[PDB]
């Protein structure tokens, strides 16, 4: 009948913060004694982090969790909201499950898009993910990042088998933890570009770090169903699909295509097109967020 | 008829726009990628994209005839991107004449390098060098910035480009290009 005044979504794609470390090309294979690059300060004085002086490639590392079951809620206040919501999330996996989805976080996995700053003057990025199973390689690959584009999605054989892997961490059929690492070919001293504190790079111990919630909103950016005009490309979704460096909000609810109003209307009264809001909407909730009254 | 080729790429929109930075990325690229091939001769140019004189536009126009052009930055020889642009292909200029400029341009704004200078030179003194002739009473500047990271032994420089004598007036053929990395007269719109 209505919404529940309280509406918790956990995170899903739950990621580590990504630690940095300097080395050489060709020498990714024996990439576990490389050593961290940490932050120094300079001249009112900032600070900086660079990569000492014999090392040409930047290597970031994190642990991405994927958890499934998406579409259940961790608080609610009414238990007929969460049974709609339960069977209007079921009916979408039912229609089609996580094939769409999934391949396009296999893609921002495959593209270093979690390089963030770092990944827009490589010559060369490759990504390097492994499914740890027990707490060896089960599966690993291997991916060009810079030959996957940005915005479009391609077809390929590793990256749907990733995309299938995802899939069946998503859906609930297996513990899915990858360990995703990327070396990026930036140059020797180069800059690299760390998250940003409240200028203070962050760190954990005497080592630059990018933040989690940084990169799961760069392995976030899927959202291409919006009215925008074509030249845009994907964004994190967001409700009320923000770009707040760019001072803009696309979705914004005068339109109808905003991440509440597509729920209210998808789940309250049965109403949202075929494919796209769809996967817009599902892919907002696996974000995770907090909606209510 | 002055370099006839043109480039008009636009830089696509994108979550992640410092502008001063895609632009110092582009540039230091292009900066790369002209000093690998070699020759004072090509072009750069930027046209009517900067609304007010403040920024700087979200477009570039390169202006190198035949074989510069195809065997540098292009579809060959490697941007490294090609995700972030997704841009054309050249052809023929038409014929305007707005005279045709660009100029580069630097100011002073830490007088400490000054004193510093002096204090090297010919041995200053502290007081002198503290009041010999600094510009500390005032802070000049310019307006229209680009990062562009030093291409090596050295730190953030801040780079400034201002568009010359556009005037409806005349044309002439000059020299192919000043400083390093970018052209002189080149074609406008």
């Amino acid at each position: 009948l209505s919404t529940a005044s309280v509406l918790a979504f956990e995170r899903k794609l739950d990621p580590s913060d990504a630690l940095m470390s300097a080395g050489a090309w060709a020498q990714r294979d024996a990439s576990q004694e490389w050593p961290a690059v940490t932050v120094r300060e300079k001249s009112q004085t900032v600070d900086v982090a660079n990569l000492p002086s014999d090392a040409d490639t930047l290597k970031v590392r994190f642990t991405l969790r994927v958890l499934g079951g998406a579409g259940t809620p961790s608080a609610c206040n009414d238990a007929a909201y969460r049974d709609k919501l339960l069977q209007t999330v079921a009916t979408y996996v039912n229609d089609q499950g996580f094939a769409e989805l999934a391949r396009r976080y296999a893609h921002n996995l495959a593209n270093a898009r979690f390089l963030w700053r770092n990944r827009v003057g490589a010559e060369a990025v490759e990504v390097r993910i492994n499914h740890i199973r027990q707490g060896e390689v089960a599966r690993a690959w291997r991916f060009d990042a810079l030959a996957i584009g940005l915005r479009d999605f391609k077809a390929d054989a590793e990256l749907d088998a990733l995309a299938e892997l995802i899939a069946s961490g998503l859906s609930g059929s297996g513990h899915v933890l990858l360990e995703v690492v990327a070396f990026a070919r930036i140059g020797d001293g180069q800059e690299v570009f760390p998250s940003q504190e409240l200028k203070t790079l962050y760190s954990v111990r005497d080592a630059a770090a990018i933040h989690s919630q940084k990169i799961g909103n760069a392995l976030r950016t899927i959202d291409t169903w919006y009215p925008d005009e074509d030249g845009l490309g994907p964004i994190a979704v967001e409700p009320y699909g923000s770009v707040t460096s760019q001072g803009k909000a696309y979705r914004q609810p005068k339109q109808k295509l905003d991440f509440y109003t597509l729920l209210d209307n998808w789940v309250l009264r049965d109403e949202a097109p075929a494919v796209e809001q769809q996967h817009y909407v599902i892919a907002n909730l696996i974000r995770g967020g907090v909606f209510g009254e | 008829f002055t370099m006839d080729h043109y480039l008009d790429i636009r830089l696509r929109p994108d979550p992640e726009f410092p502008p001063a930075q895609l632009m110092s990325v582009l540039f230091g690229k292009l900066h790369q990628a002209l000093v690998a091939q070699g020759g004072d001769r090509i072009g750069v140019s930027f046209p009517d994209l900067d609304e007010s004189r403040s920024r700087l536009g979200e477009r570039l126009r390169i202006h190198a005839s035949a074989d510069d052009l195809r065997a540098l930055l292009a579809r060959p020889w490697l941007e490294g991107l090609r995700d972030h642009l997704q841009f054309g292909e050249p052809a023929v200029v038409p014929h305007p004449t707005p005279y045709r400029q660009v100029s580069r341009v630097q100011a002073k704004s830490n007088p400490e390098r000054l004193r510093r200078r002096l204090m090297r030179r010919h041995d200053l003194s502290e007081e002198e060098a503290r009041k010999r002739i600094p510009d500390t009473v005032a802070r000049a500047l310019d307006l229209p910035f680009v990062t562009l990271r030093s291409q090596s032994t050295g730190q953030h420089f801040r780079l400034f480009i201002r568009h010359g004598p556009l005037q409806v007036t005349a044309e002439e053929g000059g020299f192919t290009c000043y400083g390093l990395s970018k052209g002189g007269f080149v074609p406008w719109f």
